[PDB]
């Protein structure tokens, strides 16, 4: 039962607030083959080790991936706050996890490049008493996702439906595309083994 | 009832104001960092759109009655929206007031004095300012001081007379006693119980704190007079007031530029890390990274990525014209920027800390509704900015950053030099600010008839500030109008209370940081408790009365000047020892 990572290697990686999630079960994961296709720049694990991640059996293997510039790596750290964690992605630390920031080599052509990197700067309900900010749950999506699906063509651009407001930020992609992967393991117990 | 309709109205206003305010701010930023005619046109269009929206919304808001509203947040928003201002005047009167204001601003900006010797016309900036800041020639300084007041103030006298009448009419149209009462309305708190604060209480508190400030200022005044008698023998009475044109600038607002004539220990050099910064190859980005690290160390948030990629931290060299005044911009919707032409110097280091403190204050209250996004009153923002610069200059903070040697020795002569230099800027400007605002309050109130405007101006100068005019001036002069804030219609008491707030905040945080020793050596770095205590007040914005925010940060709800006297106590002891063979005080009878 070889594991298929093909859909991740095909298409355009999404923005962070619309991250892609792949769940694997009853698999045989060749993790080294997957990671050898990218120029890895950062690999930080919690409750596990990079060598221990590539060994042992798990009941389920989840990968959340998106396009993300490595120069923003400081905003994607455990205990860090700010707009990225609040409105785009919150890493769930209830299980062993590993965050990998990598660069796409010019070899890979199935991975097409987006026009811009994008993220949300705020997501709130409006009222007469101020802004009621809506925060991401650990490992969950933003409640402003439907509004953000419209798209952003300028910096600090707002979309509102009347009871919800979201603001987006974009900046162009230069050079090789950079990506972020979040790997989580949940653990019958030998479905996913090396 | 009325409250529900007001709530609906305010929800609509809050929803609609965000985009218009953001576009106006963005146009203003694009003009300020890139000076072109098209940018001016875009900025004007954005400002016009925002003004039209705000006028329509104020007109709609005036229909709701404040007495019916129970919730205080809604009441504060509605009271902010219901203020008419100059719109309470008739169209002809409002047009006349605008014409007078523009004329006074133009007269101040384009005034010139002709030097007889060189046949050269000097403007205030940079021409006359260079004389008052650097000259030690009695006659040259007198020529500049008298020429500026004879050439510019005599033009402003009749315009200012008309301006006073028009502004009093405007103030009485908005249900105020006069224009000074209207200005003091900034500090007024109503319907809050023990936190209430009236407009007369402000004058009472200012007088009470100034009476406590007076002895330290008298010791400083005597020290400065004794020092200046060496530079100007036969021009200075040992028991009299100081001549007004020998104080280091055009008005005597600050005594800073007198430092080289009054330094207690000339042989001891001050602490300057600029050479160390050049030796280690610093740049502006590293300076701002250090400021960010300082704020992170007290458990404040990081800067945003947009802050790093959208600010103007250095002067551009691509052919763009900019303004190099350091400013912190809160455009809205999560957009925070800083405009600064940073050099590699200690002063730019301190300024970076100060402006990032402004940014932190802007970020703390971002969730408040639009009309409540500001400091608790007009003095809070600058005091918050000042405490960061206080912490950043200490030898402890500089030694931690490697800008000083680990075996650096701190002698008390260097400390007394530092304290004297601080006092020349901070203590010396308080009587000036107090006297100016008191005179303006009495002119607006009518306690000074126009036949005595100048007469009361110099009588107060001699008795509150200890400063005497070198030449007598009749009622054809208007000396107060020769100052920028008076000619541009700006209230001045913010510079007083801010000072009082500053040393109240600092002393409160240093005790939270468990500092041991003198207050002027305190550095609050690596103290998360002090950062949390500061954030408690910062998150409030303007949604609470300022007395409640003050009690949140310092534990009492009143202005107190004892922390300021605690900051300067070693200098006070040294001064009282130095003036032991001198006269302390002044007479109001001697004249140059
Ligand atoms: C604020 O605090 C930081 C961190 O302080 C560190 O953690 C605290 C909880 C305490 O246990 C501190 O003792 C501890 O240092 C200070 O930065 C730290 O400064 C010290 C100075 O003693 C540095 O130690 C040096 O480290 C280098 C290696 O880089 C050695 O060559 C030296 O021999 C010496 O051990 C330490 O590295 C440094 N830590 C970091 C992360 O930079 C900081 O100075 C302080 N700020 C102020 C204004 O006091
Ligand atoms: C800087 O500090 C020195 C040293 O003072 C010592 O260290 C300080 C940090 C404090 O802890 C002091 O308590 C401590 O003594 C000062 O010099 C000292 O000044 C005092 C006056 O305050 C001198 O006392 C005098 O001594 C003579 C006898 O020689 C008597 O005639 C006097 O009546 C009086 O008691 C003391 O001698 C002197 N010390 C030395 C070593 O000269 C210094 O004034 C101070 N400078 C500033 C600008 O603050
Ligand atoms: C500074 O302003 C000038 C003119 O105000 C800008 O030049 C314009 O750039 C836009 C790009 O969107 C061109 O389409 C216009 O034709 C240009 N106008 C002119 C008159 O040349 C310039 O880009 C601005 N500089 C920066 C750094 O934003
Ligand atoms: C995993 O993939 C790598 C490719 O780099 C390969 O060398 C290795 O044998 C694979 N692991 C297996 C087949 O267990
Ligand atoms: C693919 O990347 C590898 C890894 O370095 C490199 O050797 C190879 O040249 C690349 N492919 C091409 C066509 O250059
Ligand atoms: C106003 O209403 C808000 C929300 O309904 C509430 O939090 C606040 O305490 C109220 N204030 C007053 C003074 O009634
Ligand atoms: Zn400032």
């Amino acid at each position: 039962q070889e594991c298929d990572f093909t859909p991740m290697l095909t298409g355009t990686p999404p923005p962070i607030y619309n991250f892609k999630r792949l769940v694997f079960t009853n698999c045989n994961y060749n993790l080294t083959k997957l990671l050898s296709l990218f120029q890895v720049s950062e690999f930080s694990c919690h409750q596990v080790s990079p060598s221990s991640l590539a060994t042992g059996c798990y009941s389920s293997l989840t990968v959340d991936y998106f396009a993300y510039s490595t120069d923003m790596s400081s905003y994607l750290q455990p205990g860090s706050a700010g707009e990225i964690v609040q409105f785009n992605y919150k890493q769930d630390f209830s299980n062993p996890t590993c965050r990998v920031l990598a660069t796409v080599p010019q070899n890979l052509t199935t991975i097409t490049k987006p026009s811009n990197y994008a993220y949300l700067t705020e997501c709130y309900k409006t009222s007469a008493y101020g802004k009621n900010y809506l925060y991401n749950a650990p490992g969950g999506y933003t409640p402003c996702l439907s509004l953000a699906s419209r798209g952003f063509s300028t910096k600090y651009q707002s979309h509102s439906d009347g009871e919800l407001t979201t603001t987006g930020y974009i900046y162009p992609v230069t050079g090789n595309l950079q990506m972020a992967f979040i790997i989580s393991v949940q653990y019958d117990t030998n479905s996913v083994c090396p | 009832t009325t409250e529900e309709q007001a709530k609906t109205f305010l929800e609509k206003f809050n929803h609609e104001a965000e985009d218009l305010s953001y576009q106006s701010s963005l146009a203003s930023w694009n003009y300020n960092t890139n000076i072109t005619d098209e940018n001016v046109q875009k900025m004007n269009e954005a400002r016009a759109k925002w003004s039209a929206f705000y006028e329509e919304q104020s007109r709609m808001a005036k229909t709701y009655s404040l007495e019916e509203i129970q919730n205080l947040t809604l009441k504060r928003q509605l009271k902010a929206l219901q203020h008419s201002g100059t719109s309470a005047l008739s169209a002809e009167k409002s047009k006349r007031l605008n014409t007078i204001l523009n004329k006074m601003s133009t007269i101040y900006s384009t005034g010139k004095v002709l030097d007889p010797n060189t046949q050269e016309c000097l403007a205030l900036e940079p021409g006359l300012d260079d004389i008052m800041e650097n000259s030690r020639d009695y006659n040259r300084r007198l020529w500049a001081w008298e020429g500026w007041r004879a050439e510019v103030g005599k033009q402003l006298r009749p315009l200012y007379e008309e301006y006073v009448v028009l502004e009093n009419e405007m103030a009485r149209a908005n249900n105020y006693e006069d224009y000074g009462d209207y200005w003091r309305g900034d500090y007024e708190v109503t319907g809050a119980g023990d936190y209430d604060y009236s407009r007369d209480q402000l004058m009472k508190d200012v007088e009470r704190t100034f009476a406590e400030i007076k002895p330290l200022y008298e010791q400083l005044h005597a020290y400065v007079r004794a020092k200046l008698m060496h530079t100007y023998p036969s021009y200075i009475s040992p028991t009299g007031c100081l001549p007004a044109h020998l104080l280091g600038d055009m008005w005597g607002r600050f005594w800073t530029n007198l430092y080289s004539l009054t330094v207690p220990f000339e042989h001891k050099p001050s602490i300057d890390v600029t050479e160390k910064m050049e030796n280690q190859s610093w740049d502006a980005e590293r300076i701002f990274k250090e400021a960010e690290k300082f704020f992170v160390s007290i458990s404040l948030p990081y800067m945003t990525q947009g802050f790093w990629d959208n600010s103007m931290l250095t002067e551009p060299g691509d052919g763009r014209k900019v303004v190099c005044h350091p400013t912190a911009w809160d455009l809205g919707k999560g957009d925070f920027r800083i405009k600064m032409c940073t050099k590699v110097t200690m002063d730019d280091f301190l300024t970076a800390h100060h402006e990032m403190g402004h940014i932190q204050y802007d970020m703390a209250y971002a969730a408040q509704p639009y009309l409540l996004r500001n400091g608790a009153n007009e003095g809070f923002h600058e005091a918050v900015g000042e405490i960061m610069s206080l912490s950043a200059a200490t030898p402890h903070y500089l030694k931690a950053l490697g800008l000083l040697a680990p075996d650096f020795h701190e002698d008390n002569e260097t400390e007394i030099n530092f304290l004297l230099k601080q006092a020349l800027t901070i203590v010396g400007t308080l009587p000036f600010t107090y006297m100016l605002e008191k005179w303006r309050w009495m002119v607006f109130k009518g306690e000074i008839p126009k036949q005595q405007w100048m007469e009361k101006w110099w009588e107060m100068k001699r008795e509150i500030v200890g400063v005497v005019e070198p030449l007598p001036h009749d009622e054809t002069y208007c000396d107060p109008a020769c100052l920028f804030h008076v000619a541009e219609d700006y209230s001045f008491i913010r510079y007083y209370t801010r000072t009082i707030y500053q040393f109240q905040f600092h002393e409160a945080l240093c005790k939270t940081a468990k500092h041991e020793g003198a207050l002027f050596k305190c550095d609050i770095s690596n103290s998360t408790e002090a950062g949390q205590r500061l954030l408690q007040m910062l998150r409030l914005g303007k949604s609470e009365p300022w007395t409640l925010a003050l009690e949140n940060i310092v534990g009492i709800k009143t202005m107190d000047v004892k922390p300021l006297l605690n900051y300067f106590e070693p200098l006070f002891t040294w001064l009282k020892e130095q003036n032991r063979n001198s006269f302390v005080g002044w007479s109001t009878e001697w004249t140059p």
